[PDB]
RNA sequence: ACGAGAACACGUAUGCCGAAGUAUAUAAA
């Protein structure tokens, strides 16, 4: 099987907390103890929000069990069915520019915010201190695609196209309801790392 | 080392702590030494780079400032020798005695917040 | 999926946190503008010039002659040239205390998503009398703001507007008059729809004025402001306050005990320049 | 009868859990407690992702029959005609290199990385947490081929090729779809250390 | 000191253990300590590092700071000795000591794993 | 001039598959 490569970046919009290490941390590496944006984090939002798109009725939601087409981009492998998944998320990585550009205007690469909140009928604020990635930086992200069969290759893409732009108007990590985590894509590159197909007719928005 | 420890146990008197230090006092210089060691543990090389010897000394420069703002953090400064081990990393200007300095006072500061009203 | 503007009537302020105390900032009484400066550019002048020990020693041990207790009279002694001291400005506004708002990495000011939806769910509670809005908070999105350019920051005091004016004696940096600011809305609920939010927060609003926001009459302040932003047509607007420093309360003896035990009076902004004072908060909110 | 020796240096680009313990710890020599990774992993993924490469129908699936020249490569010896194993894949252990590395600049060998799952119709979450090899780890590689068959040769080193190639576009271990165990092959290197054929002429990238 | 291993059933109160311990609250202390075990372990001689040396100091640290941070680790500390024998490993700076403390304290960690809520 | 002497417990296959560290938490004074 020949395998489609998707290549880009991360552009940080508003702050991102993901913060799955925690006063209350993000997630960082250890080589370099700079922060990443952990691919399981993505793939989980980008296959709730595609799933939402289609149909999703309490018992597809009951036990995770979604819709066809989800489920073959996605793969589940649980219902007696031979389905593993087509769609390789990887991590995303604090980017070289990202280092080179905050060294050079001598910016920080995270913010401490400090959250209160307010009793009703008390009026007494109780602090909170939430660190957040800030603003602007880039990370890059590759995925990999697999052509299990010939003939769903652009309709999956298709699907894909769609979800990043859900994305790109939606929050990942922490509370965006609370402000942060819009992100943008940039920089979309399709090649063919492995095989004999032609990656000139598909596209990503 | 750890002159930190028998250092804190030797500031306990009667009770404040250094005439009446707290942890709120020090979230500045916290702050401050906490994003020198993330730039510096960026660098490669040992050398110090004149920009990050510039960032020594405006950390020099705000130690100088919250030790004239309150006069227990002055205190705390002058006998746990900061300005006297502050130059001396500026005329080393070598990483890993930098590094050493973090966990020095990291060390001071994590018994001074286990000690507490 | 929608764009929010705002229209900020009065100033406008969300604390940091970060309480300037006597140093970074020059307070010219003559000219009425406070010059906050670059620590690293003003400290690597104080290299070229050698004086750093000086500096260090002046802010230690302060002479105690408040004439003698600031940052400008510092550099005057050292007779530091103001084009050098306009070297050496970061940026500036229109002080024994000055509080900054929440800034980003690049120092650029931004309304957080804390005190956007704060005024919202404020607004929701009310008109629907806590129906079950801590539910619906999960299913009203809003984003960040766009950064906020020095161009609209200036300094204003506390103005404690009552039958007869006092002053708070520190001040608070705001957003200045008439500034646009944007950020991009999102519903999981549609059943708060955009013109139910809208009614929300108008029906607040003349909640609000029918209780409070006509006992502060016959002050000269009061009816300057009351007048001049035009609220009985503001009844049609969609107005709210945002953040802090609007009034605690943003039947009459409930609202007493609840007061007295909240403590256990309104907070507005009066300038020098026009004579004009603004309560501070409110702004202007459309959707789209 | 001489023998290839095939060497060089795995390189970890995204954290890799083999982890066949099962919390949720990785795979560990019990002399050095130091993460390995097992040869049977390698030689199953080569043997999994080259067979679907070629013809693989639902009936060579279900009676676990693959392509000749595979099975040339890697061995059957199971029924029909028996060909005895070719390739024979070693483990891979943790280099010294990066020993003294991470020793020196004080990073951990291993990070616990915090997953969460949000379940539908409740949006209730359970969190989880997983051992990760930490990225820039080097492990140290030996292949050895037999060459039973003196023509074959050429061909044969063609198509572990193709399986290096393909590997690095692809994953080791679990999660591999949610970013994990992606990995690179860097500073090869070919030498006969039996008998009497040149390898000048070899290469694997 | 093997009493202080068992101690740990002796503090079955009514149900909560240690006060309110979970195992959740000892994370950073459990990957410190298998860091420095798998360091250790690799280590030819029994004479530590001097680095080593720092490093244990840094153990003191860390264990400090937790017990400032929450009441139930203080107590499983104080009272089961694991200051003083944190110091005295410190104190002999030989291998299979160390060894010895981390098999005590590797145990600790399993049997009051064993009860939890 | 030993109930001996020939004799690889070998060959095929990995820790996999779905899982968001989430939900509230006016930066009050």
């Amino acid at each position: 099987y020949s395998k489609i490569k998707i290549s880009g970046t991360i552009e940080v919009v508003t702050g991102l907390h993901i913060g799955g290490g925690g006063d209350s941390p993000v997630v960082r590496d250890l080589q370099t103890k700079l922060p990443i944006i952990p691919g399981s984090s993505i793939k989980g939002k980008m296959r709730n929000l595609l799933a939402k798109h289609f149909g999703l009725k309490m018992k597809q939601e009951s036990h995770n069990q979604d819709d066809e087409r989800v489920l073959r981009l996605f793969g589940s492998s649980e219902k007696g069915n031979i389905q593993r998944a087509r769609l390789q998320i990887s991590d995303a990585f604090f980017s070289e520019k990202t280092k080179e550009h905050f060294a050079q205007n001598d910016i920080a690469y995270t913010e401490t915010k400090f959250e209160n909140t307010i009793n009703r009928l008390t009026a007494v604020a109780n602090p909170r201190q939430i660190e957040r990635v800030t603003r602007g930086s880039e990370f890059d992200f590759v995925f990999i695609y697999n052509v299990d069969e010939e003939s769903q290759v652009e309709d999956d893409f298709e699907n894909i196209e769609k979800a990043i732009h859900l994305l790109e108007n939606d929050y990942l990590g922490g509370g965006g309801t609370r402000g942060n985590g819009r992100i943008q894509f940039k920089d979309t590159n399709i090649e063919t790392v492995v095989g004999e197909y032609d990656s000139t007719n598909l596209k990503i928005k | 080392m750890t002159f930190a420890h028998e250092v804190v146990k030797s500031n306990v008197k009667n009770q404040v702590l250094f005439n009446g230090l707290t942890t709120s006092k020090l979230r500045n210089l916290m702050e401050q030494v906490n994003r020198l060691y993330t730039i510096a543990f960026n660098s490669n090389e040992d050398q110090l780079n004149e920009e990050f010897i510039d960032e020594l000394e405006y950390l020099k420069i705000k130690f100088y400032y919250e030790a004239g703002r309150e006069k227990s953090v002055d205190e705390f400064l002058k006998k746990t020798l900061m300005f006297p081990i502050i130059d001396r990393v500026i005329k080393k200007e070598s990483k890993k005695f930098f590094l050493d300095y973090c966990k020095y006072f990291e060390a001071l500061v994590a018994y001074a917040k286990y000690y507490q009203k | 999926n929608y764009e929010v503007v705002i229209k900020t009537l009065g100033p406008i302020h969300i604390g940091s946190g970060q309480v300037m105390k006597k140093q970074d900032y020059i307070y010219d009484f003559y000219n009425s503008k406070v010059y906050m400066i670059n620590g690293n550019k003003l400290v690597k002048f104080l290299k070229r010039k050698n004086l750093l020990y000086t500096y260090q020693n002046f802010l230690r041990y302060p002479p105690k002659n408040p004439r003698e207790n600031g940052l400008k009279d510092y550099l005057d002694a050292q007779n530091v040239k103001q084009s050098e001291w306009e070297a050496f400005v970061s940026y500036s506004e229109k002080l024994n205390d000055l509080h900054l708002m929440v800034r980003d990495g690049q120092n650029k000011v931004y309304l957080p998503g804390s005190s956007i939806k704060g005024a919202i769910k404020t607004t929701l509670v009310s008109k629907y009398n806590n129906e079950k809005n801590k539910d619906i908070y999960s299913k009203i999105k809003v984003s960040d703001s766009k950064p906020i350019d020095e161009s609209n920051l200036a300094i204003y005091q506390k103005i404690d507007i009552n039958k007869s004016e006092k002053s708070m004696p520190l001040y608070r940096e705001c957003i200045d008059v008439n500034t646009e600011i944007k950020f991009k809305l999102t519903i999981e609920d549609e059943i708060y729809s955009i013109n139910e939010i809208e009614q929300s927060i108008q029906d607040f609003y003349k909640n609000y004025y029918d209780k409070w926001l006509v006992g502060f009459k016959e002050t000269k302040g009061g009816r300057r402001f009351a007048l001049e932003g035009g609220i009985p047509d503001v009844l049609n607007q969609n107005i709210l306050f945002l953040g802090a420093g609007t009034g605690f309360v943003s039947n009459r003896k409930q609202a007493k005990q609840d007061s007295f035990e909240i403590l256990t009076a309104l907070k507005g902004t009066t300038n020098q320049s026009r004579h004009t004072s603004y309560q501070q908060g409110m702004c202007k909110v459309s959707f789209q």
